[PDB]
């Protein structure tokens, strides 16, 4: 009475869908960030400080998420095996009052 | 104050799509991620850098502030009915000058 393939799954986690996962995240901040730019085409130049502190603030965060992806499939392991040895000052960040 | 410099009728104030759908975009697309480690979580380590409860909080509060930072140029999309005095929640709010 040994039920062979029944109710079991196949190429599901040899496939490793955490890394699939991982890249699908920098694809929405890719592509959403290729929008503001048709818009920018506002006056098109290059003075831009209202925008130039929104745009920087984007990338100040996906330094987090990108190194939480790292960090992720390293502990992970079966997620995925890759690293960045770049370093940069947020990793450090600070706190005051 | 700056109205009757040159802003007759509300053309780039205010809204002009759905940005606030591709910022939202990003926190749905991280919950991805969050739920998926959280299904190998026996898988991680711990002893490498990041934690398991680490993760998950850090990723949350990355995720929505990475979010934050696309609507932050956005947030001119409110700054329309701004122009009105009826309201006033930025202007009589604001303290600068």
């Amino acid at each position: 009475m040994s039920l062979l393939d029944a109710h079991i799954p196949q190429l599901v986690a040899s496939q490793s869908a955490f890394a699939a996962k991982a890249g699908l995240m920098r694809h929405t901040i890719g592509q959403a960030e290729q929008a503001a730019m048709s818009a920018q085409a506002f006056h098109q130049g290059e003075s831009s400080a209202a925008f130039q502190a929104a745009h920087a603030r984007f990338v100040a965060a996906a330094a987090k998420v990108n190194t939480l992806l790292d960090v992720a499939q390293a502990n992970l392991g079966e997620a995925a095996g890759t690293y960045v040895a770049a370093d940069a000052a947020a990793a450090s960040t600070y706190t005051g009052f | 104050s700056m109205s009757q410099i040159m802003y007759n009728y509300p053309a780039m104030l205010g809204h002009a799509g759905d940005m606030a759908g591709y910022a939202g975009t990003l926190q749905s697309l991280g919950a991805e991620i969050a739920v998926e480690q959280a299904a190998l979580q026996s898988a991680w380590q711990g002893d490498t850098g990041i934690t398991y409860q680490a993760w998950q909080a850090q990723w949350n509060q990355a995720m929505e502030d990475l979010v934050r930072a696309y609507h932050a140029m956005s947030s001119t999309h409110e700054a329309n009915t701004m122009a009105m005095m009826a309201r006033d929640t930025a202007e009589a709010a604001k303290w600068g000058g």
